[PDB]
């Protein structure tokens, strides 16, 4: 946030009907500036979001953070098979596994 | 009553960065102009990448060099992060040489030079050699749109031509603000803030103009119904 | 083969929350900061 | 895999309009595990 | 859900009668090239390629449309069942 | 905040907002006026009622899909929030009729 | 890169659904939604902005010898549609006096010059033997939606703010679909659906909305 207070920019017109919102949620205290609840957001690991599609911001303010994630062995190139005809066994004549 | 034109105000620092500001506007305008033009510069603006590489001694990705530090999947993931801009216009692919040896760690300045092309990041480090290492290679630039992957295009310049991941798109990030402002009669008109950042082969105020031209030409296709 | 990560790919965090791969989102349509920056991975809360 | 060439994939989709295929998951408890659907043809290794 | 499925359930007295009866005219009409239809030009079943419209290849969307009409008899004992093939095949040709 | 004026129960919302049919109702919604959660008054189908805009659009979204205006306004138990059971209902409901 | 296909299916003035394919891919939701904001917020339009009913003091009064209430009254006339013909009319007052035992129609309204009543059939209030109605309406050009208690709109006194719904255009939703053409796969299918009240032409609020943003790209010019 300072970084943008010194940047010459002020608080967002949708980052207000956000804290309009989450003032009705009780996790903003009512009756402070937008920095004093945007910072109490950011103390429960909520930011504004704005959706990609419209522009518009998300209703509420949403979690986020950096996470920890792995790529597990179970991988769609490995798994993917289908059989029109194929190898039949010895007795059964039945299609092989 | 209506509103008219507002001033464009522009403060452009350097090649890299931009603020583009549009005041005053209608309520709900900031966002109605500020949104459709981010989705068309952060994805439909031209711009260059590396789309291939020869190296000599080399027949495919999975190599590894004699007397240099890295392996060459992180040397084509440093090539991956060559900025190259044309000058020309007409000009839609070219091929930069590299030759280096001995205690040194190649950066792109090192690329022999040429015409109507300018490297941006010559700090850029790509391989680290050591006493007796060497290095030659071929690297095409294309122009293109977009996200175009190694598997789609496979771009060989010669049999053992390495294909690259290409990211064609020079814009690196784009965000708007839109602020309160009125013209003294009227209150919650839109002031509507445009950052645009860019990697230099072409200009923040350059991106904004082929956006709002490419959206431009988009309305147009609603001319003959059906 | 070089495997980039794609539909149907099987992701998981070191807590137990794992799923399958099942959008890829161009960049400008996912959330993102005020300040321009998208984030990477959209999780479903209906799983916590 | 490089001798099918792009009028083939044409070819195919005139040739499931309309009709359906089964989709099973195990264990079959009941007799919804397997229902039918018409598919619709995807890029990708994924069943949606 | 299949167009008017409902209706279809509505003209039976088992679910499965309808099974046989859809699937008995689709077998109808690919032997014969469909030119055994009680459908006209306009309620033909279309399909839509890259060159454009042509016919719905698929037989039994066919049938339930041509049940839906009313046009088509079904029962038990109609007709005896060789006599039919010999009429339908003396009509419509293959 | 529920409230009695003239000695009937009614709330700051139903009077400062009637809305004359639901396309207004989400109009006002569109524009930032009321949300969707906010009880409000409005006029649907002859009947002066009392409800939230959000209510009236699932009203409407169960009216378009079924395409009988009439049917589908007796299904929906509108004066509560749908919920697992109440949706279920619905599907049963929908089913019969 | 061809040149999309534009499709018009329209019923009448009130309706009309129009549909653009193919687009590349991430354009289906570029377009549709500032034009949706667009056709919601800045479409002109005419509303009733105030209205003066002979001998009522306030909005919740009651209305001897007539059977709706003054919000009933208040409500029917949010629906009215009048359409300025005149390029140059901001603004107009509608006057309406009838008695005894009649069922009030909008076409009751005493005929102005260049003032179209759309809907001439619209109920406004059912009056019973004795019943007495003289009232005045204040019709105003504008856009979007402004509510009473904001505008403010007073001729005189007792007159009434009444919540001004501008917009012809009643509901705007578009859906966005894949589809593909040839090898390409992620292109965008875009189809919209326009509701008006008639005084405005579905294709016509279209239309509007395309050049409003069209001059909006224009302010991209003379810097600073
Ligand atoms: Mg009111």
């Amino acid at each position: 946030f300072g970084k943008r207070k010194g940047e010459g920019f002020g608080v967002d017109k949708r980052e207000v009907e956000v804290l309009r919102r989450a003032e009705k949620l009780g996790l903003v205290t009512p009756g402070k500036t937008p920095e004093e609840q945007l910072k109490e957001l950011f103390l429960q690991g909520k930011v504004v979001l704005y959706d990609g599609r419209t522009g518009e911001p998300i209703e509420g303010p949403i979690v986020v953070g950096q996470m920890f994630i792995m790529k597990l062995y179970h991988m769609v190139e490995d798994k993917m098979h289908a059989r029109s005809t194929g190898p039949y066994s010895l007795i059964t004549q039945q299609p092989l596994g | 009553s209506k509103l008219k034109a507002p001033v464009f105000t522009v403060r452009t620092q350097g090649r890299e960065y931009g603020e583009f500001v549009l005041e005053p506007l209608e309520r709900g305008f900031g966002v109605t102009l500020g949104n459709p033009l981010r989705r068309i510069l952060l994805s439909s603006i031209p711009g260059t990448a590396v789309t291939s590489v020869y190296i000599e001694d080399v027949l495919h990705e999975f190599s590894t060099i004699p007397g240099v530090k890295e392996d060459v999947v992180e040397i084509i993931l440093n090539l991956k992060e060559l900025v190259v801009r044309f000058l020309n216009p007409s000009l839609q692919t070219v091929t930069l040489l590299l030759k280096a040896e001995g205690p040194k760690e190649v950066k792109a300045r090192d690329f022999l030079p040429v015409a109507d092309v300018e490297i941006m990041n010559p700090d850029l480090h790509i391989a680290t050699l050591e006493e007796g290492g060497r290095l030659n290679m071929e690297v095409r630039v294309d122009r293109g749109v977009g996200y175009v992957p190694a598997e789609k295009h496979g771009i060989k310049d010669r049999i053992n031509a390495i294909p690259v991941d290409a990211v064609f798109s020079p814009v690196r990030r784009v965000a708007f603000q839109v602020e309160d402002t009125r013209l003294g009669q009227r209150t919650d008109l839109d002031k509507l803030t445009l950052r645009i950042w860019t990697d230099g082969s072409v200009t923040p105020l350059e991106a904004l103009n082929q956006a709002v031209e490419i959206l431009r030409e988009h309305l147009t296709y609603f001319s003959n119904p059906q | 083969q070089k495997r980039k990560l794609q539909v149907g790919d099987k992701l998981a965090n070191r807590h137990g929350n794992k799923g399958v791969v099942a959008k890829i989102l161009p960049v400008e349509d996912m959330p993102h900061l005020p300040d321009g920056t998208p984030v990477d991975v959209i999780l479903n809360p209906l799983g916590v | 895999q490089r001798d099918i060439k792009d009028e083939v994939w044409d070819a195919l989709e005139e040739v499931i309009h309309g009709k359906v295929v089964l989709l099973n998951r195990a264990p079959t408890l009941h007799r919804l595990g397997i229902q039918a659907f018409q598919p619709v043809l995807v890029e990708g290794q994924s069943i949606q | 859900a299949e167009p008017g499925i409902d209706k279809l359930f509505g003209m039976v007295d088992s679910k499965y009668r309808l099974t046989v009866v859809v699937a008995k005219r689709a077998q109808q009409l690919l032997r014969h090239g469909f030119k055994n239809t009680v459908l006209e030009p306009e309620e033909r079943p279309k399909m839509q390629t890259l060159e454009g419209l042509f016919d719905d290849p698929n037989a039994v969307t066919w049938a339930m449309k041509e049940l839906l009409t009313g046009r088509l008899v079904f029962g038990e004992n109609l007709v005896p069942e060789d006599r039919l093939q010999k009429e339908m095949e003396r009509l419509y040709p293959v | 905040a529920p409230i009695k004026v003239a000695g009937r129960e009614t709330s700051v919302g139903r009077l400062k907002y009637v809305f004359a049919n639901p396309d207004e109702a989400l109009l006002a919604v569109a524009h930032g006026i009321v949300d969707l959660q906010d009880v409000v008054t409005v006029r649907y189908m002859g009947k002066r009622l009392e409800t939230s805009p959000g209510r009236i659009l699932f009203a409407r979204i169960v009216a378009e899909a079924v395409e009988d205006e009439k049917v589908a306004w007796e299904l929906i138990q509108l004066d509560v929030p749908q919920e697992k059971n109440s949706l279920k209902d619905l599907v049963y409901q929908a089913f019969l009729r």
